[PDB]
Formats: C-alpha cells, structure tokens, sequence
C-alpha cells in the first residue's frame, strides 16, 4: 500500500484543480480525500473515491482510475485554503496522502504593516534586548526581512519567522531583532526592511 | 462525529504519552476510530485504527511506537498511548472515527492533540511589554522563551479584546517560540487604560501578568 | 453457619476481591480501593478496556442455590501451648 | 421442494463486483502464544 500526492498546487480563483492522488502498486476502488487546514482535523472530503461524504462542498468532487485517484475542485475561493489529503483503502495499512498546499492567485498583495518594537524595560534590564517588528496583512506569505543595525547589516542574532495563515486569509510575520541591552543602546536605530516582491519596506523605532 | 482526547505534553524519548480519545456525539462501539500522526512540519501518517469492541489493532509498521490502540467501553475512549517515544514522535495524533468494515470513512477526527516528545522541560514564557513609537500608538508584547506549543496570548484578562492582532511564534536561534501579540491602541487611551497581555502556557503551568506601558 | 435466615436480602452488604495481584499471606488484609489494570495503558481510575473493579459482592438472594446462599464463617485461633494463656479450658489452677 | 433449502451458496463472483462484494482471499491464523511448544518461533529467547 503506497500512493503519493504532488506536494502541492497552487491556482488560482475560478479555476479548476483536480488534485492527484497516485497510488503505487495495487488499488481498490475505495479511496478517501481531505482538506486540512494547518494544525487542525483532517476534514474527509470524499468516500469511496466515488462519492463526497455529506456536508462537503459540490466543488469538492472525487472519482478515479486504477491507480489514479483524484479529489476534482473548481473555482477557488480565496478562504478555501488548506492542506489536501487522500487515503489509500485495504491492500494493508495506508500512507495518507502527503497533502496538497492551496496557494491561490489574484489574492490581494499589500504592503506588510510594521509593528516595530524596542525592548521592553524588562527585556533591556535583564540582558536580553529583542526589537521586535511585525508584518502584517500582505499577499502572498513572503519577506526577506533584513534588520539595520544602525544602517549596517545584521548578520546574526536577528529572528526570521516564516509567513503564516492569519485569521483575514492575509499573511502575518512577525520578526524580532534580539540583542544584549549593549547591542541595543549604542545603535540608534534598529531598522526593519522587509523585501516583499522585491519591495523593502521602512519602519523603526530609535532606540 | 465527536471526539474529545488527551491535553498536551512534552514527552521523554521512549516514554510513554497516554493519549486518551473520548467519544462523544456519537457511539464508541459502532467505528474504528482510526489514528494519524501529524507533526509539525509534516503530513498525515497512519499509525492505526481501533476497534470499539476488539482490543486487537492494526498498527503501523512505520514508526512503531509499539502503539497499543485500547478500547475502552466504560468511558468510550480509544486510548492511543505511544511507546517508543522520539522527537518524530512530537505530533498532532488526530483519533478518527470511521466505520468497522474494510469501509474506513472518517471525516471528524479527533481536535488533534498537540504533543510535543522531546528531551526539553515543560517551559512557559516571560512577559514582557511592547514600547509604543492619527492617535494609535503601537504597543503590545513579545511572548518569550516557552516550550511547548501552542500557546493562547489573551489581554487584560478578558478586560481588551479588539485591536489583536495575534502573531503566531517565532522558532528562534534557541529552537524555542517567541510570538508577539499586538493590540492596536489609541494614544488617548494611553495613561488612563491598562494593557496586560495574559499568556497562558499549560504544559509548564506558568502564569505570568505584566503591564504593557509607554 | 448460613445467614440466609438473617443476612440474605441479594446481600451486597458482604463483599469479596475479585481479582488482586497476587496471592495472599496468612491474615493479611487489604484496604486499598485502587482501580484495577489488566492491560499496559494505565487506567486513570477508571472501569473499562482492562480495567475493573477488583471488589466485587456476592448477591445473596435466599431464592439462591445453596451455592449462593450466604454463610458466617467465624475462626477461633489460638497458639496452642508456651505461651501465656488467657483464654483456658476452664479447669482452676489446680494446687 | 417446498420449504426445502439448499445450504450452501456460491456467490457470483464478477470482477465488477464492489469492494466489498468482490471475493477477497482471507486467511485466519491460529497460534497460542506463549504456553505451548515453540515450533514455528524466532529466536524464541535464544541468547550468545
């Protein structure tokens, strides 16, 4: 019992997107789909491979073919996003499908807001200085956040996280630049420029 | 239809997280629940499916946890503790209800239950405030220094609701989460308002309450 | 001595350990509550899946088989001799 | 005849049968654990 499915697919609105589900080796015809959305239940989409277990959209459809399985979705919404997952059935236990990614176009792209932050007094006084700068409500999930230092380059020490799901289907970052007090102080101003398309952006707080 | 299962832990290697799956909202004895192991930064993979009225269970070869799938028909939960217990083994392990046949249909798994297996401690954070800069000031904190996930940053105790928007953590140079919480404020609500982000961290039972100020 | 006559009612006053985790030593007694496992996963307190109640009744019922009729059972132990006697066969201290 | 029943029945068995009406090849094993003689076994406990 192996199968496999494209790590993801990214469309776009109003597109169609039947999603792969392969199977290695022996199939039955019984074969199941998911969406999940990140860090939640697995929510079973269809059943059987040939029929969508109620309460599941009519976009959400499945059918398949031998070794070919497929989860068909039409004319994405922007709110659809999740991870896509389907089920190998019988033929000994199953290897879920590894998920599909829905990455949709034509959302909107917007310049992140910067929420900027020094070192709280607590964070300055016990030694660890974190200048915290936020990043909000742009499209697609990307940055390339580079702290200024002053205008120097930060080589090490400056905290990147990786672009999220926020609750508006917009994308949220958060960046901290984590220093000792010291290192805090003596640099006027800890600069968050965060390349987003190839667009920086400027937003600080003078320490 | 239902299923309410086990809080979240930070487990030893080879020890052994006991997480209990509760029916509820419909019958115990009439599904498989199936489980899954979903770990951060991973897709689903089966571990096993139960049976209600059979304690013999299929377990997956896999990762073998020595998972024993334990019915249990008095309180209507499928226990899955996890042996063999590893950082792989750090996972949202979703029970799934599905019927007893060779027809596995399940679509409401369990809420998933987010269990760190690692060597760390149980770690909450250390609060601290966000310094602010027509009227909004930008203040807020920045959770700290905590292990594991996840962790929810209410605000003044249920005292400041709007204006939060939450950041999810950062994996930091230490391997640890430091998210920030920013509520968006007005400057004349600076001086005569309190801010308190309250950040509740259940594994290490830590409560902290600190003072947001400019 | 059966109590059928008297203590059956079913009885569930009179109660006997169905299972424990091994066999007993001469007059030794056992308080403990405690949930019972016969599996690997631990019970947390509760009835179910390889886990009972160790401490089980015997129902009497004076409808019952004489298998299930209940009987007083009364032990009257003692050392024999060597040590100090305080109940006799009552023969005095003879001179 | 009347009220008179044969037993035992075969199924068609059409590969268009569904999932759970094709035949499957299902084989049941017997074995007591441990308390009887190890014949098949693996090391059993078989030491250096």
């Amino acid at each position: 019992i192996v199968l496999t499915q494209s790590p993801f697919q990214s469309v776009s609105p109003k597109e169609k997107v039947t999603i792969t589900c392969r199977a290695s080796q022996s199939i039955s015809s019984n074969l199941h789909w998911y969406q999940q959305k990140p860090d939640q239940s697995p929510k079973l989409l269809i059943k059987y491979a040939s029929q969508s277990i109620s309460g599941i959209p009519s976009r959400f459809s499945g059918s398949g073919s031998g070794t070919d399985f497929t989860l068909t979705i039409n004319s994405l919404e922007a709110e659809d996003f999740g991870i896509y997952f389907c089920q190998q059935t019988n033929f000994w236990p199953y290897i879920f499908g590894q998920g599909t990614k829905l990455e949709i176009l034509k959302r909107t792209v917007a310049a992140p807001s910067v929420f900027i932050f020094p070192p709280s007094d607590e964070q300055l006084k016990s030694g660890t200085a974190s200048v915290v700068c936020l990043l909000n409500n742009f499209y697609p999930r990307e940055a390339k956040v580079q702290w200024k230092v002053d205008n120097a380059l930060q080589s090490g020490n400056s905290e990147s996280v990786t672009e999220q799901d926020s609750k508006d289907s917009t994308y949220s970052l958060s960046s901290t630049l984590t220093l000792s007090k010291a290192d805090y102080e003596k640099h006027k101003v800890y600069a968050c420029e965060v390349t987003h398309q190839g667009l920086s952006s400027t937003k600080s707080f003078n320490r | 239809v239902q299923l309410v299962q086990s809080g979240a832990e930070v487990k030893k290697p080879g020890a052994t997280v006991k997480i209990s799956c509760k029916v509820s909202g419909y019958s115990f004895s009439n599904y498989y629940i199936h489980w899954v192991k979903q770990a951060p930064g991973k897709s689903l993979e089966w571990i096993g499916y139960i049976d209600p009225f059979n304690g013999g269970t299929s377990d997956n070869l896999k990762f073998k946890g020595a998972a024993t799938l334990t019915a249990d028909t008095s309180t209507d939960t499928a226990y899955m503790e996890l042996s063999s217990l590893r950082s792989e083994d750090t996972a949202v392990y979703y029970c799934a209800r599905s019927e007893y046949d060779p027809y596995y249909v399940m679509d409401y798994w369990g809420q998933g239950t987010t269990v760190t297996v690692s060597s760390a401690s149980t770690k909450g954070p250390s609060v601290f405030p966000l310094a602010p800069s027509g009227g909004t000031a930008a203040l807020g904190c920045l959770v700290k220094d905590y292990f594991p996930e996840p962790v929810t940053v209410s605000w003044n105790s249920g005292a400041l609701t709007s204006g939060v928007h939450t950041f999810p953590a950062v994996l930091q140079s230490s391997g640890l989460y430091s998210l920030s919480s920013v509520v968006t404020v007005p400057s004349s609500s600076l001086g005569t308002q309190t801010y308190i982000c309250n950040v509740n961290h259940k594994p290490s039972n830590t409560k902290v309450d600190k003072k947001v100020e400019p | 001595w059966n109590s059928n006559n008297l203590d059956s009612k079913g009885n569930y006053n009179y109660l006997y350990r169905l299972f424990r985790k091994s066999n007993l030593k001469p007059f030794e007694r056992d308080i403990s509550t405690e949930i019972y496992q016969a599996g690997s996963t631990p019970c947390n307190g509760v009835e179910g899946f390889n886990c009972y109640f160790p401490l089980q009744s015997y129902g009497f019922q004076p409808t019952n088989g004489v298998g299930y009729q209940p009987y007083r059972v009364v032990v009257l132990s003692f050392e024999l001799l060597h040590a100090p006697a305080t109940v006799c066969g009552p023969k005095k201290s003879t001179n």
